[PDB]
């Protein structure tokens, strides 16, 4: 009696999604936009990516693509694919925000040019405020700190604004993942990076000749992925 | 000048599709055929040669369009 | 062209307790090398039994004259000399070679994994005396009891 | 005294939400403890703040805590005067109970001149921009958004919406019209990037 | 019988679940059976505010925005798959969000929406 009326039920559900999502396409920029030119999505699962071609893309796999390097390499992606790709805008990018977050561990911790000048703030608790009231409801050693930063500060040399400036925008946004080699997407280098840490050393206590080098099997993942778009 | 350089799957289907039915309606073949009467698969062996003078015209969600050659077009 | 000979005696038939219906998994322990064999024998062609000792040998070459072998098997081969003094031949690839575990330690000990069809072999003991292996490397188990 | 806590929250709140608008806001202010708040400063009139802005140093806001419980147009006037006289343009009120209905339609009356908004206490107790779910938003600059309609060939309309009485389009401080950035932490690609117009 | 001393908003019962973890299981839940946001932001100091949770998708559309229903949404698409093993790609419930809170508001996919 219950499949017969489960049928029903999940039949009309499909029909309602299926009218409303029918005509969502990927387009040539690679954005999910409907047909009435509407902007659903700007990549299409938030990283291109089409859900058969990611399954081997998976931290797990690495070592099966690793082991089949020459096939994989020869039969689909090609020596040549590798030959006619650059990567220089895409790693320059990587390497900015790797920079970035390597001087600032904590991301959520309120980053500013005047938050940044406050590092006096026992130069001036010690001696300087030490008498007044809340004049307009700040403090009395805020307004010290408000005057030394305001004027009293180099006209254009007060830089304390790039030890506080935001994060590269992610390489996906800016370099066109589809004509542009090695740009790919933030939780996926970082699997590579992991993997080829814990790959060149396996390749030291291995008693096997490994002909393949970090730096080729990253290329490999490369393709692999900007291939899989 | 902006869009991926290879071919899309789509757009080899449609591009075989297209020429198959001109050879098929007596157009000539620039691929020295060997005996085989399907034209799909003359399509094929023209495409695997670069003969084909068709020009992918993938348009843009604005109207605006980019002409590619089926030439140079990257076929995986 | 051998690459390993020895003399080993059967300890444990089989431990684990997997057990398969023709093949019987022998743990052996070398004399006078102190060696370990693991090695799975096709019982139905060739009978073994606790406390029973055997020569076993190694080889990349049934010819022992130099002479490499070609890949391809003939029951018609004419040169007969190949090594006969042995009764139960398999002929496998080794396909996992791992130094031992033991860090901060010497521990220059390796074990050689042998496919053989199925039938697995893992030779465990000094690497001075292991070095003719190599992964990928075709190779016949020669053995011959006493 | 636990009119003191939520005094201090409302405060640490508004003063997080003036950092994050780009006002030039202390690190005490931001990290200022109950026991050395409460050693500051009791009244609902000494809490007050007049902020600057990193750029514009005319361009000024301030935050008003009515005594009130429901703020009414009177109310509103007696420091739209203040403000007026003051030489200022922004301000926020935070209220207690609400506004009476008439303010609300008030507060948008009053012309860019003095351009007014109004906070419940209740929705400052905690800064909703600080949840596991709610991405980063940045208000995006008119030069920017110029070249984001030119690479993608957009028009304003036909880019995704996002209210304009959106609990974190209210925060921010958004105007109809602008596009804001959004950093989605993502599990499957790390941080994506999409674009809502304020409307 | 509908006659209540007192009782919050929305909320008809609450519970503490002791243990949700294995990997740190020192984490407690306050679970509830009612849906009442900001009666509980004056417990920032008891519980944490930040990781609250709720299967509404329309009070969280209204207390944290859009963007943060987003997430409601495919999480409570993900755990209704998850009772049966049935496991969709993300990839998809990314895209159904997406398009339900287009224009800013959790919209239905029905007759209503066209």
């Amino acid at each position: 009696v219950d499949t017969a009326v489960k049928t029903s039920r999940s039949g009309y559900l499909q029909r309602c999604i299926i009218k409303h999502l029918e005509g969502l396409v990927v387009q040539y920029d690679l954005t999910v936009r409907d047909s009435d030119g509407s902007v659903v999505q700007f990549l299409y699962g938030e990283d291109g990516l089409d859900i058969p071609k990611t399954q081997f893309l998976q931290p797990k796999q690495f070592p099966f693509l690793a082991s089949n390097y020459e096939v994989i390499m020869k039969s689909q992606h090609l020596h040549e694919v590798l030959s006619r790709a650059d990567p220089k805008k895409a790693l320059h990018h990587f390497r900015a925000i790797k920079k970035w977050q390597s001087k600032h561990p904590n991301t959520l911790l309120r980053r500013g040019a005047f938050l940044s000048y406050s590092q006096k703030i026992q130069e001036a608790v010690k001696a300087l405020k030490l008498e007044s009231e809340n004049r307009n409801g700040r403090s009395p050693g805020t307004q010290e700190m408000l005057r030394m930063w305001y004027e009293l500060d180099e006209e254009s040399r007060r830089k304390y604004q790039k030890k506080a400036a935001a994060c590269p925008d992610p390489s996906l946004s800016v370099w066109r993942p589809d004509i542009y080699f090695a740009s790919v997407s933030e939780t996926f280098e970082t699997k590579v990076d992991d993997y080829s840490q814990e790959w060149a050393a396996q390749t030291e206590k291995s008693y096997e000749k490994s002909e393949l080098s970090l730096d080729r099997l990253r290329t490999l993942l490369q393709l692999k992925w900007q291939r899989s778009l | 000048r902006i869009t991926t350089p290879y071919m899309t799957k789509y757009e080899r289907a449609r591009v075989l599709g297209t020429r198959a039915l001109q050879i098929a309606m007596c157009a000539p073949v620039m691929v020295e055929l060997e005996g085989e009467t399907d034209p799909l698969l003359i399509a094929m062996k023209e495409l695997k040669a670069r003969k084909i003078p068709i020009i992918i015209r993938r348009y843009l969600p604005d109207g605006s369009y980019e002409d590619w050659g089926v030439d140079e077009l990257i076929i995986t | 062209g051998i690459l390993f000979e020895d003399i080993f005696d059967v300890k444990d038939i089989d431990p684990e307790g997997k057990k398969f219906d023709r093949v019987s998994r022998l743990h052996c322990e070398s004399e006078s090398f102190k060696m370990d064999l693991i090695l799975d024998v096709n019982i139905q062609i060739y009978p073994v039994d606790l406390g029973d000792k055997f020569r076993l040998v190694i080889a990349s070459t049934l010819y022992e004259d130099g002479t490499l072998d070609d890949g391809e098997y003939n029951p018609t081969d004419d040169r007969p000399s190949r090594a006969d003094q042995f009764e139960y031949v398999m002929y496998g690839k080794v396909y996992r070679i791992e130094g031992d575990e033991t860090s901060t330690e010497a521990a220059t000990r390796l074990s050689a994994y042998v496919s053989y069809g199925g039938l697995l072999m893992r030779l465990q003991g000094d690497a001075n005396n292991l070095h003719g292996f190599e992964v990928d490397s075709r190779v016949y188990l020669l053995m011959k009891k006493l | 005294e636990e009119e003191t806590y939520r005094l201090w929250k409302i405060r640490k709140t508004i003063m997080q939400l003036c950092h994050d608008r780009g006002y030039l806001v202390t690190q005490d202010e931001l990290d200022q403890t109950l026991e050395e708040f409460k050693a500051q400063s009791p009244r609902r009139t000494d809490l007050t703040v007049l902020v600057a802005h990193n750029d514009d140093p005319t361009d000024q806001m301030f935050v008003f805590f009515p005594e009130e419980p429901k703020v009414g147009i009177k109310t509103i006037k007696v420091y739209c005067q203040r403000m007026q006289e003051e030489n200022i343009t922004r301000a926020l009120i935070v209220v207690q109970q609400g506004m009476t209905p008439s303010a609300k339609q008030s507060l948008v009356d009053m012309a860019p001149k003095y351009i007014l908004e109004q906070f419940l206490q209740q929705e400052l107790l905690i800064n909703i921009t600080e949840h596991e779910l709610v991405p980063e938003h940045v208000v995006m600059t008119k030069e920017e958004v110029t070249e984001l309609l030119a690479r993608y060939k957009l028009r304003e309309n036909q880019l995704p919406r996002i209210q304009a009485g959106d609990p974190v389009a209210r925060y921010f401080g958004i105007k109809r019209g602008q596009v804001v950035k959004i950093i989605r932490p993502s599990e499957t690609a790390g941080r994506y990037i999409t674009y809502r117009l304020v409307q | 019988h509908g006659a209540v001393i007192y009782a919050t908003k929305g909320i008809t019962r609450c519970l503490l679940n002791e243990t949700t973890n294995n990997k740190n299981e020192k984490e407690l839940v306050l679970n509830t059976e009612g849906i009442n946001l900001p009666e509980l932001f004056k417990y920032a100091e008891v519980l944490d505010l930040r990781r609250l949770y709720s299967n509404d998708i329309h009070a969280i559309a209204n207390t944290y925005g859009i963007e943060a229903a987003l997430r409601v949404i495919e999480k409570e698409i993900k755990d209704v798959f998850a009772v049966y093993g049935i496991a969709v790609d993300p990839r998809h419930l990314s895209l159904v969000a997406d398009y339900m809170c287009f224009e800013g508001v959790y919209k239905p996919l029905n007759r209503f929406g066209i």
